[PDB]
């Protein structure tokens, strides 16, 4: 199914503070008015040049996300997986369950990282092998469609993984929204606090 | 005169109450001028007038 991303998935593009000045910048940004799909046992999904991806519910029905090229262990893959004490990422050769769910692997074979820490919205990005997540949660009074009005995305961080990237998919346990990043010119209205308030897609009209 | 981190210049720094987010380390000028930046240590806010 699909729906209307109604203006969603901007973020701060650069660590540089900027406040009431309109800034141009040219980024992957997913296009305003792009036609996201909507999921209502479980898809593998491409990257693309990057992804959107927001889920409205609370009850921690999901519980992180896989990345690669296989998803096999025949070669890395990123493994972002949140647990009832920690937030927790890692990149090893996981041999990842053909349903992923907490049990999201049988096995694995190499490892180089272990970082660790109702609209939730997200933005990945893989750039010079910096895998950068970008995250916020925002208030809904409806399910099956994403909310009017503007939102910024703040950076949640920023990982030199430096693995290649174009197949993913999301752990549940025992509905998601996804869309696309394209190469965009944006303006960007930042207010006098330094928050993004308002953007212009420049491509869209 | 000043090097933080090598952003090098010279300026009368003072506290600033720019609200930087926490992952933020300069702020700009319209001409790219760093207008100010985090201490990298005390992690503070001074403006570089
Ligand atoms: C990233 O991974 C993809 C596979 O998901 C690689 O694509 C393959 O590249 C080889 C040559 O190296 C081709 O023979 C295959 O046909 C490609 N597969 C597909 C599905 O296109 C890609 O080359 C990798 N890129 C980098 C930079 O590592
Ligand atoms: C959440 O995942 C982390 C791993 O990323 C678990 O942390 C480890 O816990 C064991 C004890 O069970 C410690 O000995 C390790 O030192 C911990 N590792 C790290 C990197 O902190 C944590 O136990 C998991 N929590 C749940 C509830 O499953
Ligand atoms: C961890 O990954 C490396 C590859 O990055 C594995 O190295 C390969 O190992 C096989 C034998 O199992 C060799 O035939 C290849 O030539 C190796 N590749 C390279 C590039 O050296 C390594 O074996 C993996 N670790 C484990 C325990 O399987
Ligand atoms: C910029 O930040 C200031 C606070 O530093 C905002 O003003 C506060 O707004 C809250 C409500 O959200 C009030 O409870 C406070 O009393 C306000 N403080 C003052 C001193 O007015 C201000 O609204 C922000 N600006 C914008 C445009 O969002
Ligand atoms: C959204 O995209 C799909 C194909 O990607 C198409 O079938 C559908 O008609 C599109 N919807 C709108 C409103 O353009
Ligand atoms: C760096 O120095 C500050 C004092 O200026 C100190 O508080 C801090 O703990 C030091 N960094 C680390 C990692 O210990």
């Amino acid at each position: 199914a699909y729906t209307n991303s109604f203006t969603r998935g901007v973020y701060y593009p650069d660590k540089v503070f900027r406040s009431s000045v309109l800034h141009s910048t040219q980024d992957l940004f997913l296009p305003f008015f792009s036609n996201v799909t909507w999921f209502h046992d479980n898809p593998v999904l491409p990257f693309n040049d990057g992804v959107y991806f927001a889920s409205t519910e609370k009850s921690n029905i999901i519980r992180g996300w896989i990345f690669g090229t296989t998803l096999d262990s025949k070669t890395q893959s990123l493994l972002i997986v949140n647990n009832a004490t920690n937030v927790v990422i890692k990149v090893c050769e996981f041999q990842f369950c053909n349903y992923p769910f907490l049990r999201v692997y049988s096995s694995a074979n190499n490892c180089t990282f272990e970082y660790v820490s109702n609209l939730s919205e997200f933005v990945f990005k893989n750039i010079d092998g910096y895998f950068k997540i970008y995250s916020k949660h925002t208030p809904i009074n409806l399910v099956r469609d994403l909310p009017q009005g503007f939102s910024a995305l703040e950076p949640l961080v920023d990982l030199p993984i430096g693995i290649n990237i174009t197949r993913f998919q999301t752990l549940l346990a025992l509905a998601y929204y996804v869309g696309y990043l394209q190469p965009r010119t944006f303006l960007l209205k930042y207010n006098e606090n330094g928050t993004i308030t308002d953007a212009v897609d420049c491509a869209l009209d | 005169n000043f090097n933080f981190n090598g952003l090098t210049g010279t300026g009368v720094l003072t506290e600033s109450n720019k609200k930087f987010l926490p992952f933020q380390q300069f702020g700009r000028d319209i001409a790219d001028t760093t207008d100010a930046v985090r201490d990298p240590q005390t992690l503070e806010i001074l403006d570089i007038t």
